[PDB]
DNA sequence: TATAATGGGAGCACGGATGC
DNA sequence: GCATCCGTGAGTAGA
């Protein structure tokens, strides 16, 4: 339902050493498949730190 | 009263002259820094009313309390802005002139 | 995937440049990549090369010209709103007669536009594009005479403005009569003027009898050419005293003057070509020695008198062959604007020759450039072919560039042009498209140039052809003007071929236009392709064969409306002229040269080519273009790929991996829906809107400026008077929205405050003070506001200064700022959807994706279309395209299917049954036999004679896959619908035409300030307009009140309108209208007519709608 | 006389009508000299003129209709009986 | 017709 | 005379055409005063003429008087008052008034002969007084202004505004008209149902007395205020209430394409 | 020609300048008539254009250094090889000119432009048709003016009529005008202190009903 | 437009002309809309 | 369609005279806060609020719903204007 | 305020009332 | 009767 991203403000954006637009990235992210095992967990921040 | 009907007919010189609030004297427009309309030409505030809401020219008279009372410094009667949307203005020339709509 | 392409058709030459037209017409033009010594006569050089040397310092005369480079670059120019030109420098000399000295100066003449590399031009950091013009050609023409049978018209036709058209005629008493400038004279005059005797010609136009008789007449013949020269200047010039040398210098001018009259190259070999003769000028005559001498006039009476006899080998001309109607390109155009800022400069030139010292002067105390800066400006910014530039995406642009008018200056103007010029003209055939033209008043005045067409360097429009010689066809190819293809026998390029050779003894073939039967031994040439015949556009569309030419024109025209989309693909069906639209537009990113790529990001492609030289290549990202359609460049490649020479690197927008993508390939069904598709409307599923199909990228620019006023300064500042902070929330320090804010309707772009106009307070604002005790602030708010319905998110913003480095705004300008501000627009109902075929509609209604009519697999359709819309307009290239989108779908795979050499319905049969296999053995495989459903629909199909009975129901599904049809469910009932139903992918596009641009509403507004009338259009807040047609639908209606209202309260009344709004907000009724102020109006402005308008009641008295103000 | 309908138009008595159509110079000429009154017959003259055209539910042959309860009518009825 | 061309023989004739 | 936005004057052509009548006539009395010869005194008096004439109707006779640097006539009181850009058509027979909107219209089958779709802000912009009269009534604004504020910001917009709107429009009707307006079915009543969206929802019957398709086909809305004209949109201009063709005497609502496909 | 006056106008003009000729010549000086007489038309025909030329006019001197300064930025143009800034003009206009004084130059230079110039090419569309009108109130303008008199009067009328009069005299809602002090307490006959002390009374109550009621905040802009 | 008679007030010119005009578009010696003008 | 348009047509000589009376009584209504009604609480035009059925605003509907019932009288010089509005101000205050 | 100067410059259609 | 001279040639939107 929402994503951050460091250093970038809005969807329309292009991260330095990365391919994909923030727009494309989304895109990507819509078709992340994501089960909760705990029945009473109605939401989880998922972290994504890379490089190189 | 109401306007059952509407009549055109042709103007003589004294009908227009009667129409006039003033003569235009001059080919000028606005002053080309206070960029107010200058005395005597076509904007003139004297002839075709002032510019402001019950206010006069140079600013005697601001109130609706004078009405009808014409500014004996500059001349501009105070009232309605609106007027300069009804008042006619006149030139007269230095001779007849044929108007064109009865030649062609 | 894998591509199948069908044909037997084998192009033997590509695609010319496609831009070609633009292109090499400004260089060409231009000539700044020749050195000056080698620079030809045409061009630019032309024009200093007629309005040079300048005489009566005696004389100043041209050595040559040069051009710099720009002061700044194409994005910069953007960016500043600056035009794109490089500066002019003209190197001339001063000479004094007398004196003898020379003095040589370079002067500036300042700066001219240059076209950048994809044909267009960059003027105040707006993008145009500079439209050919069609015109007929000049030369010498004979037309028949309309009121007299057997009597011809003669007509000698110069360039636009080079000159006089003049008529010879026969008249009705026998003499031969000129017309000049709409005068009326004895052509033997003129003839005694040249120098001509009754000798000469009684000998040259006797052989034609008893017409000549009328060129007899014994009172010009009886005097010297001077005297007839004297006479014919009286009877041009009434009240212009007969002096000699000015007769001399008028005529000179108005016939043998290069300055003044000039034919085309194209006039001179024309005229040449037509009368059979030589011109050594390109003028009618000339003066040699004191006297004029005939060039044109002699062999021009000839012919005409040669064609009123009946004498063989003389005929009249048509008018719309493309052989007498020439294009004239941007370089031509811009030459003659040119040409007259030169002449304007010379004038100037003179008049400054006349005045001041007469012994010190230099070339740059004689020439003022500001009249040619001014025609060249005036041209490339307020001219009729001069349009801005349509980017919505590359096609747009591509088809622009190559549009054609008839339209503009020293062209037709409209309503003047009648059938014949908006005609297709039988030699439009390979070169201007009888396709693609806009519908309504425009039709056929604007057209587009062929594909394979080529405009000649004498402005005529070229076709390419084949060779045949002896029944064998080389691939030597010739390109033909119209009249040089008239003289041939051209056959189809359909026509049977084994390896070289003709192999039917019957082809079909083209003389004159006229289709004929002949044998291989009749055949001169050949077509080089269908693809030839018509646009660039309507080569776009398969199956166009299939297509009535109207929804062909209409599909055509739509493409050019296609917004670009995020997630945009290019067709399952194509023309395979895909690829070459998208490299001739320049959108996409190509490599140079063989290497190997560097480096790969969302801003720069890197690559390293065999020279070993590192390549950065910039890309452009979320560009705004003209219409606010989103422009970017995507990497197609990753790092360490190995490309080749042209190879794609990274892919523009509208652009699916080098090949044109207009849109979305979805899975379709032609089925009525409830009423939803009633009348050309469309039923889309909403997981279109969950993958994000059909979405696109919009930036709008927004502008304020603050600047130096009378009661001071305007400025931009986050203070703005009696706003709270939930106001200024997105502000930032200097009062400009941060980036990435999201704004709305009614949000503050920019703030910035304005000193208040003089202020006298009304007594309640004097009370009022008092009662809050608080100040009233010398500024108030002008902030620039989100308009109604816009917004979006902020993703730049620009503030210019003035005090500032490389910043200068126009005069009283202090500063200016620019927000831009992006949407993500997703389809919704009321946006336009099209195919190529010119089926279009809008969206009326999104079902949940259980709704959908779907497969037995399980599998939705995306859009339902009404076979409703497919008999009456005749197109059946959507259905076509929709059977081989289906055998597409199943077997994951694209086609290439050109036109007129198509994919034929047998072997999209044979897809259709590779595709059924996968459809239905997969199923019969995972362990599932026929449903009772299909059991039922293939009774209903057995019945409708769509399948043969007593086969099995594999066999009969199969029979009905074959012919497009499948069995579908109700996603409602989960009963089938009881008939098979065509389903299969469909290429559609989302046009630009979207209900979110267009939707307003208006209560009360701004309104004119004459009339006091609301103003009109979105982007004031106008109203409406309520038309003559609308009153008379309310008077036929018999509603008066409503009407009244129209009349007074909602527009001029204004009385009436403040009563009525104050009455309603009060919750009472609207108050009795009065007079419209625009009656009041047009009594006044006919009172300035000197007519009295008088309103009287009943009585024949004076009733005063002025109220005593107009009355001392 | 037979004439055309664009001739007719200009030669209706109206001269709103008739300079509202074509030929405005040459109708205001005429019936300027003429000292012409316009009236206000037809829709024409009462649509420039903002007035309610005589048409519909502002024909003289309606518009003046009442509407009275019969409470009020009895009401007024014995003022009137009373006098 | 045209006052320029009428003034100019007007003067003309002086 | 007017300062525009930037700053700038924008003028009419009368100013023009009036400073040179004034200019020639001035010269012309002071040529007298100074007992100017007959020729000069000929030659002004002719320009004169030339310039009430260039005044009064421009073009009528000789070359139409231009603005320096300009192609273009000046424009006249004879222009003013004639033409289809003349005072008469473009002002007077007809006019761009209040309380009016445009949209695309998309189909929609669920409405009655006599309603419409009407989208949501279209409404409450054209309707706005009414709203504002409501929401006083209610308690969603202390007065007038204070509802006008509350509407000015999209974010300020809370559903208790909408549901009033609700109660404004009840019973009320807009008319609909669809240009060209080849007959008084050109434009037609009908009661407005309020979606969501920015799409004018049209009823498929009415469809071929307007001439309406969905190709991308764009109508107007008004809406009649006063009691008398809400009566008569309501009586007579009602859709369900102009059944038959005036010209013809047959049907003009009767089922066409999907309607007698399905029957 | 071409400087913004007709030729039939520049004639007369020049006849002018001929006629002031012939009434100044002196036949003693032995010149040619023509030499004199050229002088005073040239000098009317310039007269005449820097005075008619301009739709707003500008004095024959202020005309002057205007195109002075046209002559300077095209020389620097004509120099340079591009269109100079406002300070190369000031640099070259010598002592006594900055950027500022060119560009108010320049600004007070700016010719009008017409109402009627044709917007989209075509017959169809006036550039003054798009320009709203600013002076006349709006429907919601006349309507916020009302709802406030009406607003006050109501506020008014919580309080006695002789402190609501002093409250209307002294902020000119009665004859339009303010009085002073001293009129209003010889209107009602008492002592300046005394109507001062009455009009801070009726204006504390006021304020008091207006925390109360909070009605008249919305006004206050 | 009612199949009855007519109402007083009717404005019936309006109502010719429109009824008479609107399918100009659709006409297509002289025929059609040029012989319409022509009558 | 408007209920009983049918019927109300036949009331009148001319469909343009239903208009003007149905435009008139609702004025009447409007400005006598319908206090002048002649509808029984049962026969009362009903709108359904979030809360609620409460009396409908449109005083039109409300006329011509009265025009039906045949208590009312229309037609042309019934009674004197001035004595119509002031009787409907005596009666029913405003 | 004075040598003498003296005549411009540019640039489709059908129907209908009139005019020679 | 045939030479001129003249007025007019859908609508909304947009720009
Ligand atoms: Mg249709
Ligand atoms: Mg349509
Ligand atoms: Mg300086
Ligand atoms: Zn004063």
């Amino acid at each position: 339902t929402s994503v951050y991203i460091e250093d970038v403000l809005h969807e329309f954006s292009t991260i330095p050493g990365v391919k994909e637009d923030v727009v494309e990235i989304i895109l990507n992210l819509k078709e992340l498949v994501v089960r909760f095992l705990n029945p009473s967990l109605q939401t989880v921040t998922l972290l994504l730190k890379a490089e190189g | 009263k109401e306007v059952r009907k509407v009549r055109i007919a042709l103007a003589s010189p004294e009908k227009i002259r009667s129409w006039s609030y003033g003569e235009v004297e001059k080919p000028e427009t606005i002053n080309y820094r206070t960029l107010k309309p200058e005395r005597d030409g076509l904007f003139d505030e004297r002839i075709f009313g002032p510019i402001k809401d019950y206010e006069c020219a140079c600013g005697k008279y601001k109130r609706q309390r004078f009405e009808g009372k014409v500014c004996e410094r500059c001349g501009v009667e105070v009232t309605k802005s609106i007027v300069r949307r009804y008042r006619m203005g006149h030139i007269e020339l230095a001779t007849p002139a044929a108007h064109i709509w009865f030649v062609k | 995937m894998e591509i199948k392409r069908f044909g037997r058709i084998r192009e033997v030459i590509p695609l010319p440049p496609l831009t070609e037209i633009q292109v090499e017409s400004y260089r060409r033009a231009l000539q700044a990549d020749v050195p000056p010594e080698k620079r030809e006569n045409v061009g630019i050089q032309a024009a200093f090369r007629e309005t040079f040397p300048i005489e009566e310092g005696l004389v100043l005369d041209f050595l040559e010209y040069r051009l710099g480079e720009p002061p700044f670059p194409q994005d910069e120019c953007r960016e500043k709103d600056l035009t794109y030109q490089a500066p002019l420098y003209a190197r001339l000399q001063l000479i004094h007669k007398d004196t003898g000295l020379i003095k040589e100066d370079e002067v500036f003449l300042g700066h001219i536009p240059l076209m950048t590399e994809d044909g267009s031009f960059i003027i105040n950091g707006a993008d145009r594009v500079i439209v050919s013009q069609i015109h007929r050609s000049p030369g010498v023409y004979f037309t028949p005479d309309p009121a007299r049978p057997g009597r011809y018209i003669a007509s000698i036709i110069p360039l636009p403005k080079r000159g006089p058209w003049i008529d010879l005629e026969v008249e009705p008493n026998g003499v031969v009569s000129m017309k000049v400038n709409k005068r009326k004279f004895p052509l033997v005059l003129l003839l005694r003027v040249l120098g001509y005797d009754q000798e000469t010609l009684a000998r040259e136009l006797g052989a034609y009898g008893e017409l000549v008789q009328g060129l007899m007449d014994e009172s010009v013949f009886a005097m010297r050419p001077e005297e007839a020269l004297i006479r014919l200047f009286t009877l041009l010039r009434p009240g212009d005293p007969p002096k000699r040398d000015k007769a001399v210098a008028y005529v000179y001018g108005l016939i043998a003057d290069p300055r003044r009259y000039d034919l085309g190259e194209a006039g001179r070999y024309k005229a040449e070509e037509k009368l059979g003769i030589r011109l050594s000028g390109r003028t009618l005559a000339r003066f040699e020695d004191g006297e004029f001498k005939d060039e044109v006039f002699l062999p021009t009476l000839r012919y005409l008198f040669a064609l009123t006899a009946g004498v063989p080998g003389h005929e009249v001309d048509d008018i719309d062959h493309l052989g007498n109607r020439r294009i004239r390109t941007v370089g031509e155009l811009m030459t003659d604007q040119f040409r007259v800022g030169l002449a304007r400069l010379a004038r100037g030139v003179r008049e400054r020759m006349l005045m001041g010292s007469e012994d010190s002067l230099t070339p740059a105390k004689l020439v003022n450039s500001r009249p040619l800066e001014a025609a060249i400006r005036e041209f490339f910014s307020r001219s009729q072919l001069s349009q801005f530039k349509d980017e919505t995406n590359p096609l747009s642009s591509l088809r622009h560039k190559r549009r054609i008018s008839a339209l503009g200056p020293g062209g037709l103007t409209r309503e003047r042009a009648g059938f014949d010029v908006r005609d297709v003209h039988r030699t439009h055939y390979g070169r201007i498209c009888p396709v693609e033209t806009p519908e309504g008043a425009n039709i056929g005045l604007i057209t587009s140039l062929a594909a394979y067409a080529r405009v000649d360097e004498l402005g005529f429009i070229r076709t390419p052809y084949r060779r045949v010689v002896g029944g064998v066809v080389t691939d030597e190819v010739v390109y033909m003007t119209a009249t040089e293809e008239d003289r041939y026998t051209i056959a189809q390029a359909n026509t049977p071929l084994e390896g070289n050779r003709i192999a039917a003894e019957r082809v079909v073939a083209r003389r004159k236009g006229e289709p004929v039967i002949v044998s291989p031994e009749e055949v001169e040439f050949m077509d080089v392709s269908p693809k030839q015949v018509f646009s660039v556009n309507t080569n776009l569309i398969p199956f166009l064969e299939h297509d009535d030419a109207n929804r062909a024109l209409m599909g055509s025209n739509m493409q050019t409306q296609a917004v670009p989309l995020i997630r945009a693909q290019a067709p399952v069906v194509m023309t395979g002229l895909e690829e070459r639209v998208v490299r001739d537009s320049l959108a996409a990113l190509y490599a140079e040269e063989d290497g190997e790529v560097a480096k790969v990001d969302g801003n720069r492609i890197v690559v390293r080519y065999e020279d070993g030289r590192l390549v950065e290549y910039p890309l452009r990202r979320f560009y705004r273009s003209n219409q606010g359609t989103a422009l970017d460049q995507r990497p197609r490649v990753v790092v360490g790929q190995r490309v080749r020479k042209g190879d794609l690197l990274a892919d523009g927008p509208a652009s699916e991996n080098g090949f044109l993508a207009l849109g979305q390939n979805v899975l379709v069904a032609i089925m009525p829906f409830d009423g939803y598709n009633f009348e050309d409307a469309i039923v889309i599923s909403e997981e279109l809107l969950k993958r994000d199909f059909y979405t696109s990228i919009h930036i709008e620019r927004y502008e304020i400026e603050a600047r130096d006023t009378k009661l001071g300064p305007e400025r931009i500042t986050r203070d703005i008077p009696h706003l709270s902070e939930a106001a200024l929330r997105d502000l930032d320090e200097e009062g400009v929205v941060r980036i990435g804010a999201e704004v709305k309707p009614g949000d503050i772009l920019v703030g910035r405050t304005s000193f208040k106009g003089e202020s006298e307070p009304t007594p309640e604002e004097r009370l009022l003070r008092s009662i809050f005790g608080e100040k009233a602030r010398d500024v108030k708010d002008t902030s620039l506001r989100v308009p109604p319905g816009e917004g979006g998110i902020v993703v730049r913003t620009v503030r210019l200064r003035r005090g500032d480095p490389g910043v200068e705004l126009k005069p009283g300008v202090r500063e200016v700022v620019r927000v831009y501000v992006a949407q993500k627009r997703k389809l919704q109902v009321g946006d336009k959807l099209a195919n190529r075929h010119g089926n279009k509609g809008v969206v009326a209604k999104i079902l949940p994706v259980e709704d959908m009519p779907h497969l037995p697999d399980g599998t939705p359709v995306d859009v339902i279309l009404n076979p409703l819309g497919v008999p009456s307009r005749m197109n059946l290239g959507q259905i076509l395209e929709t059977h081989l989108g289906l055998a597409g779908y199943f077997l994951g795979q694209r086609y290439i299917s050109p036109i007129f050499d198509g994919a034929k319905e047998p072997e999209i049969k044979e897809l259709l049954a590779q595709a059924f296999e996968v459809y239905f053995g997969k199923r019969k495989g995972e362990g599932f036999g026929v449903d009772k459903r299909e059991v039922e629909v293939l009774r209903r199909a057995e019945k409708l004679g769509l399948v043969t009975p007593g086969k099995t129901p594999e066999e009969q599904l199969k029979e009905l896959f074959l012919q497009g049809k499948v069995v579908l469910y109700d996603g409602r009932t989960g009963e089938p619908i009881e008939g098979p139903i065509v389903v299969g992918q469909m290429f559609i596009m989302k046009l630009y035409h979207m209900v979110e641009d267009k939707m307003h509403a208006r209560s009360t507004g701004p309104y004119s300030l004459i009339t006091q009338q609301p103003l009109g259009g979105k982007a004031q807040f106008g109203g409406q307009r309520f038309g003559e047609m609308e009153v008379w639908a309310l008077e036929a209606y018999g509603a008066a009140h409503t009407l009244q209202e129209m009349l007074t309260l909602k527009s001029d009344d204004i009385e009436g309108r403040n009563a009525a709004y104050e009455a309603i907000i009060k919750g009472e009724d609207v108050p009795e209208p009065s007079v419209p102020e625009s009656f009041r109006v047009l009594v006044k402005e006919l009172q300035a007519l000197a007519l009295d308008v008088q309103t009287l009641d009943e009585k024949d008295n004076p009733v005063d709608i002025f109220e005593g103000l107009a009355s001392k | 006389l037979l004439m055309g309908v664009t001739k007719s138009a200009l030669s209706t008595k109206s001269w709103l009508s008739a300079a509202s159509f074509q030929n405005t110079t040459h109708v205001l000429t005429e019936a300027a000299i003429a000292g012409k009154k316009d009236e206000l017959i037809g829709l024409k003259e009462n649509v420039i003129l903002g007035r309610l055209i005589p048409a519909g539910t502002g024909s003289d042959f309606v518009r003046f209709t009442q509407v009275v309860d019969q409470k009020t009518l009895k009401a007024i009825e014995e003022a009137r009986k009373e006098a | 017709s045209d006052p320029v061309r009428q003034y100019l023989h007007e003067i003309g004739q002086v | 005379m007017v300062q525009v936005d930037g700053g700038r004057f924008a003028t009419s052509d009368l100013n023009d055409l009036y400073r040179r009548l004034i200019n020639r006539n001035n010269r012309l009395k002071k040529l007298l005063a100074q007992g100017a010869p007959e020729i000069i005194i000929r030659n002004e008096k002719r320009m004169l003429q030339e310039a009430v004439d260039a005044l009064l109707d421009n073009g009528r006779r000789g070359a139409p008087v231009t603005n320096p640097g300009s192609d273009r006539p000046l424009r006249s009181l004879t222009d003013i008052l004639s033409g289809k850009q003349g005072r008469f058509r473009q002002n007077l027979l007809g006019k761009r008034v209040d309380y009016s909107g445009r949209s695309v219209i998309v189909v929609g089958p669920q409405l009655k002969l006599h309603q419409c779709g009407l989208p949501k802000r279209m409404a409450l912009e054209l309707f706005k007084p009414f709203l504002l009269k409501k929401m006083e009534e209610k308690g969603i604004a202390p007065n007038v202004k204070a509802a006008r504020r509350m509407l000015e910001r999209q974010r300020d917009i809370k559903d208790e505004v909408w549901d009033a709107l609700e109660e404004v429009i009840h019973g009320k009707v807009v008319l609909l008209n669809r240009a060209p307006t080849l007959h008084r079915l050109g434009i037609q009543a009908f009661q407005p149902v309020l979606v969501e969206g920015q799409s004018i929802q049209l009823h498929p019957l009415v469809c071929e007395a307007f001439n309406a398709d969905f190709d991308g086909d764009q109508m107007a809305v008004h809406v009649p205020l006063s009691s008398f004209a809400q009566a008569e949109a309501r009586i007579q201009m009602l859709s369900a209430h102009n059944l038959l063709s005036p010209a013809s005497g047959e049907p003009l609502a009767k089922p066409s394409r999907d309607i007698i496909l399905g029957l | 020609t071409g400087r913004g006056l007709s030729f039939l106008d520049l004639i007369q003009e020049g006849n002018q300048g001929l006629i002031r000729a012939v009434e100044k010549f002196e036949y003693k000086r032995r010149f040619k008539f023509s030499t004199y007489a050229t002088w005073w038309i040239r000098q009317a025909i310039n007269r005449a254009i820097a005075d008619q030329a301009r739709t707003i006019r500008i004095p024959v001197h202020m005309v002057e250094t205007i195109n002075k300064l046209s002559r300077t930025a095209r020389q620097l143009q004509q120099e340079l090889g591009r269109e100079p800034t406002y300070e190369e003009i000031a640099e070259a206009m010598g002592p006594g000119w900055d950027a500022k004084r060119v560009e108010e130059t320049l600004k007070i230079a700016q010719e009008p432009v017409s109402l009627e110039t044709p917007i989209g090419d075509e017959k169809d569309s006036f550039y003054g048709d798009f320009i709203p009108d600013e002076h006349l109130p709006s429907p919601v303008d006349a309507a916020t003016q009302s709802l406030l008199s009406e607003e006050l009067e109501k506020a008014l009328s919580k309080l006695s009529e002789r402190e609501a009069m002093v409250l209307k005299l002294r902020k000119g809602l009665i004859d339009g005008r303010e009085h002073t002090l001293e009129e209003v307490g010889a209107f009602f006959g008492v002592t300046r202190e005394r109507i001062r002390q009455i009009e801070n009374k009726a204006l504390r109550k006021l304020k008091y009903h207006e925390s109360r009621t909070r009605k008249l905040r919305d006004f206050l802009d | 437009s009612m199949a009855r008679p007519v109402s007083i007030g009717e404005a019936v010119g309006i109502v010719a002309a429109q009824s008479i005009g609107e399918p100009g578009t659709q006409l297509t010696i002289t025929q059609g809309l040029p012989r319409v003008i022509e009558l | 369609a408007e209920p009983g348009i049918d019927k109300l047509f036949g009331m009148v000589d001319s469909k343009y005279r239903l208009t003007v009376v149905v435009a008139k009584r609702a004025q009447q209504l409007l400005r006598h806060g319908f206090k002048n009604t002649v509808l029984e609480p049962e026969e009362r035009p009903k709108m359904q609020t979030l809360e609620g059925l409460f009396d409908d605003p449109n005083a039109v509907t409300w006329a011509m719903k009265e025009l039906l019932t045949g208590r009312l009288v229309f037609g042309e010089n019934l009674v004197p204007e001035d004595r119509l509005q002031k009787e409907m101000e005596r009666l029913y205050p405003v």
